[PDB]
């Protein structure tokens, strides 16, 4: 009698990667939600088992961060089920297992300083899945593009030792190596001295 | 960075960290189940970077397809935490045994005798243990293997 | 009956370490220690580390090899009342070892701080022994540099492989302060403070 969650869909994002189902609207106590998961591994070799997410074990809300689950790049089955006290739904499946290799890779945040001569970036922290690739040129019709790559977005790091001359420009991408997959472009922004 | 494997004429790219970080949350914890200190699966006269190009595909392919169709799947704990880690361990090793895959499709993965013969040797040591101490230990030595992939230049 | 027994490994100078039983004060237990080859046979006597006082033992001439793996058990002892026998876990040294920090030396120019490491050097074995470079066993070592202007509390880091390195392009009389840390790629290990020191560029 308690429905079973409708509309499952995943919404993945830089990585981070969002369960989500229409709500189950029912009169009782709050409708608490477990979603489960199988890679393909288990899909193939042990196909009747699923393993209970890290997060959404018992849950509020009509979705699931299952990002600490998805942790290789094959196709995810995920399932959900919904309960209420003393009822619980059936299990849901969704429609199109779960390809890492789909998330959205939006550009990345960037913020150009000077220490002096010094030319310094950070980049936003999208966290270890990520690197990235930073390329600066000295604006003037000879130069070329420099590249450097980055590893985390935590820090500020060194890209040059600016000349008086010129005025430097600065563009950044991400690099997802578990996925092969770069972003666009940040825009390109400009400094001097 | 990835790593760049050379097994002959075979070339694959591996996340080598990913696995690395996902075995080091639970190399302790498992290692500490296995009581028999005196036995070595991987044992070293094995190491594939000692193989030639030619056999090292045919020995790496045979040796995931070990961990796959007998490790992962039966290693027993009451702990959920381990539980998903060994499954992100099994799906990562998935990825690569589908790589290794295509290079024996393409005939690049041949299977020559100082191949089949180091592998024989491998399997034996585990066939050697009762099978849950089997299956402990070798779960213990990912990161055996998972260096001898990294040596592999 | 030891507890807490764990290797402190750094630059392949292992060290065993364990801490006191339980005796109300028993003042006097001594230690025994055993060192077990992963794979191998024979538990092995450290004659060096039969009966003594401390709660630590050097133990990086029995784990000198790359490719081994090693465990390590203790007992405390009283009269010819021993308390059973604490065992390890299994040590990687390879792996696991704590790779040091290079030996950070600043000289200085009025724009320009000129920064050289010398690379950690790995235990050596006899006192008169040929020095190894940390950077011969890990092939792939990097450091990273991290410095800060003490004048604007800005700060910026980068890594590095050649062992010297230019900061150009510097504000005169400022203090900067630089600091290293040494990283090998691969599997995580346990840091160690980064070596820390001082310059001031000259006066304009
Ligand atoms: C000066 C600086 O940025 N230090 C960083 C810190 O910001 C970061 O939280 C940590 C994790 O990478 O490593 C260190
Ligand atoms: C930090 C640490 O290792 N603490 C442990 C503690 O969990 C345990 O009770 C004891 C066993 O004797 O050894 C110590
Ligand atoms: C490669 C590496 O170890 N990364 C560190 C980073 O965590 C930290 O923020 C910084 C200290 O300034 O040094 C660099």
């Amino acid at each position: 009698i308690l429905p079973a969650p409708q509309q499952l869909s995943v919404l993945s994002t830089n990585m981070k990667h969002l369960l989500m189902w229409s709500p189950v609207i029912a009169p009782g106590e709050t409708v608490y939600y477990s979603v489960e998961y199988q890679g393909e591994y288990e899909s193939l070799y042990t196909s009747h088992i699923w393993i209970p997410s890290s997060w959404c074990s018992l849950t509020e809300g009509p979705e699931c961060d299952v990002t600490d689950d998805i942790t290789a790049t094959v196709p995810y089955n995920l399932r959900v089920r919904a309960t209420l006290g003393s009822q619980t739904s059936a299990w849901s499946i969704l429609k199109h297992p779960f390809n890492r290799q789909s998330t959205i890779l939006t550009r990345p945040g960037m913020e150009i300083t000077k220490d002096g001569f010094h030319l310094v970036i950070e980049l936003e922290d999208l966290g270890p899945q990520f690197e990235f690739l930073v390329a600066y040129w000295r604006r003037e019709p000879g130069a070329e593009e420099h590249v450097k790559m980055v590893r985390s977005g935590g820090i500020p790091v060194h890209l040059e030792t600016m000349e008086p001359g010129a005025a430097y420009c600065v563009k950044a991408q991400t690099f997802v190596k578990a996925i092969g997959r770069y972003s666009a472009f940040s825009q390109t922004e400009c400094v001097e001295v | 960075a990835l790593k760049t494997l050379n097994l002959g004429s075979c070339v694959i790219a591996t996340n080598l960290q990913e696995i690395r970080n996902g075995f080091s949350e639970i190399r302790g914890s498992v290692q500490a189940k296995d009581g028999n200190i005196d036995i070595r699966i991987l044992r070293r006269t094995e190491s594939l970077q000692d193989t030639k190009p030619a056999n090292r595909c045919c020995l790496l392919r045979h040796l995931l397809r070990l961990y796959l169709d007998r490790v992962f799947k039966n290693y027993q704990t009451p702990d959920h935490y381990t539980l998903r880690k060994i499954s992100s361990l099994a799906n990562s090793f998935l990825t690569i045994k589908k790589d290794l895959r295509l290079c024996h499709a393409h005939m690049t993965c041949h299977c020559g005798e100082e191949a089949m013969k180091k592998y024989s040797q491998i399997l034996s040591h585990f066939e050697k243990l009762e099978p849950q101490a089997a299956v402990v230990k070798a779960l213990g030595e990912l990161d055996i293997l998972l260096q001898w992939m990294e040596e592999t230049e | 009956k030891p507890a807490n027994i764990t290797f402190l490994s750094i630059n392949m100078k292992n060290v065993l370490q364990w801490t006191p039983p339980e005796g109300l004060q028993g003042v006097k237990v001594t230690y025994t220690v055993q060192y077990f080859i992963y794979g191998q046979k024979k538990w092995l006597n450290k004659s060096e580390c039969r009966n003594i006082n401390r709660t630590y033992c050097d133990l990086s001439a029995e784990t000198s090899d790359y490719e081994h793996q090693y465990y390590a058990r203790v007992r405390a002892i009283w009269g010819t009342k021993c308390s059973k026998w604490a065992e390890s876990g299994r040590f990687y040294p390879f792996l696991e070892t704590q790779i040091g920090p290079p030996e950070v030396a600043l000289t200085t120019d009025e724009k320009s701080i000129s920064v050289v490491l010398t690379a950690p050097e790995k235990w050596k074995r006899n006192p008169e022994d040929l020095p190894v470079s940390m950077q011969q066993i890990y092939s792939n070592l990097k450091y990273n540099v991290s410095v800060l202007n003490t004048k604007s509390n800005r700060t910026w880091s980068q890594c590095v492989t050649n062992h010297t390195l230019v900061l150009t392009w510097l504000e005169p009389n400022t203090l900067y302060c630089v600091h290293v840390e040494s990283f090998v790629p691969g599997p995580p290990r346990r840091a160690q403070p980064s070596e820390k020191q001082c310059a001031r560029t000259l006066k304009d």
